[PDB]
């Protein structure tokens, strides 16, 4: 089975900083794959918004606008491993982060995801 | 198994495709010259012409948006709604293409 | 929301090398047709007709390569050794496609 | 073991140099050709365009190609101006392809 | 800002090749037509066809070879040995193409 | 595997001096490689900017204007070590600093920062 075991949630004052982490396994992976770890938020009375993703090989970044310059998203590929940093966290950032794997066409997602309050 | 880089593959692809794009240009070109030759006496010069210039104009913006298509990185995944755009632009202005050297077709054969 | 899916990419793509090959069957079946039609009379109808009938063959035969470029799923990893083989093959074959072309319109002026 | 790649870079950008070197020999012996015709020839004004725009992308292609052997591939600081001549460069040989498909067309 | 990507460079340089290669097959072959179309009366015409001749087997060899180099990932080192003697041997022969299209010219000139 | 250790953190005042070091290892280095290490400092309201880049085989530098002609990367190639060596640092400095390296086309950056400037 493919799980993503997700971690970092938790309360915080506005401008503070947090910092995710989502561990993937059960997956071969290689350079040159074509995969992707991201970040994705859901609140109450608003739509899903894919907050953060990286090719985890190549270091390439896309962060959405809410974000962008504020958050960044990294990658430890000997351990499968993504990073979301959160800096500057607003009060527009209260949402449950769940974390998203891309595995050449296969979407998995997080089994609980975690919260974040600000 | 290991994988296929497919930012080289789909580039690998790209070029193919602009080499296509330019053998069928140097086709039409040549129509082109053949028809602009007998100039207005001949039955259909008006709308074949306007045909083969379309088409001229469709492969040369596809070998444009084809070099875009291998500048950027399919890795790259801020690039993706760009690479999405422009290979769906790429392959609507391939089916007009088609469409027109059909028409350029049915007049040419006569 | 979600990436490329790099076998639909993949598959434009090669759809798109495909409707290309067509029009440029069809402009060589045309000029084929218009050579036949002189016949003997042209000093180069023998080399024209070769490299003609040259070219609709190579690029039949690569419309048939992208045809199982369009079958096989780039998501799968293992199809991709069949996957990189048949596109280098077809970008060879395309190579050559041009080059005879390229002589196509230089003895057709 | 691994290969300078400067040096790898810098012999493509000779090769390309000289593929177009040999391309600028061969469309200025066409000029010439076509300027001995004269106005008697059908197409000779757009084909002497056609020649004209050709050598003269032709020679911004090399000058372009002097300077991506000029500067190294293996500073950082010329990765920007690397970059963006070598884009150039695949522009304007596209252009150069497409125009030369037209004077192949009115040959 | 992130390094220069060497394979896109690479690539991007052997497909620039390739191009000015196809440009130039598209002259050597209207010159090797417009001289065959005048044929044996010329006082040239055996050195001038055999040069021509030779640039276009070159010409189209190093395509190939550019189409081979293209397919070897330069960032990786187990394959830099072939990408160098490939890339190698095509700019020999595009340096042997310039000396065979100096005596195209030269010839062609009279 | 792969793996950048970095050091030399600090909190100095205003016209103080810093060096930043950053080890590599797991990857094979020679005399000619398209090998790069650099630094890349992100900070709060600010965005991300490349301090500063070296390839260790050929010594040659790039440098952000701010910091051009008064920080200097090196690198040691006998003990895969990089430098930054930072003078006259600004209350404009004050940000985290963190190591990248890039070899085949593909990229690691440092795991954490450090903050550099009170």
């Amino acid at each position: 089975e493919v799980q993503l075991v997700e971690s970092g949630g938790g309360l915080v004052q506005p401008g503070g900083s947090l910092r995710l982490s989502c561990a993937a396994s059960g997956f071969n992976v290689y350079s040159s794959s074509y995969y992707y770890v991201g970040w994705v938020r859901r609140a109450p009375g608003k739509g899903e918004e894919l907050v953060a993703r990286i090719s985890p090989s190549y270091g390439y970044t896309y962060y959405a606008d809410s974000v962008k310059g504020r958050f960044t998203i990294s990658a430890d590929t000997s351990k499968n491993t993504a990073y979301l940093q959160m800096n500057s966290l607003r009060a527009e950032d209260t949402a449950v982060y769940y974390c998203e794997v891309y595995i050449f066409g296969q979407y998995f997602e997080s089994g609980q995801g975690t919260l974040v309050t600000v | 198994n290991r994988p296929i880089n497919v930012n080289h593959y789909a580039n690998k692809q790209s070029a193919a495709e602009s080499m296509l794009d330019i053998a069928l240009l140097m086709a039409n070109a040549s129509q082109l010259k053949a028809v602009v030759e007998q100039g207005n006496d001949f039955a259909f010069f008006v709308p074949l012409v306007v045909l083969i210039s379309i088409s001229l104009v469709l492969q040369i913006g596809v070998g444009v948006l084809l070099i875009f298509l291998v500048k950027y990185d399919l890795n790259n995944p801020a690039k993706h709604a760009k690479l999405d755009f422009l290979n769906n632009l790429a392959t609507g202005l391939v089916f007009i293409i088609v469409v027109v050297n059909i028409f350029i077709t049915a007049f040419g054969v006569q």
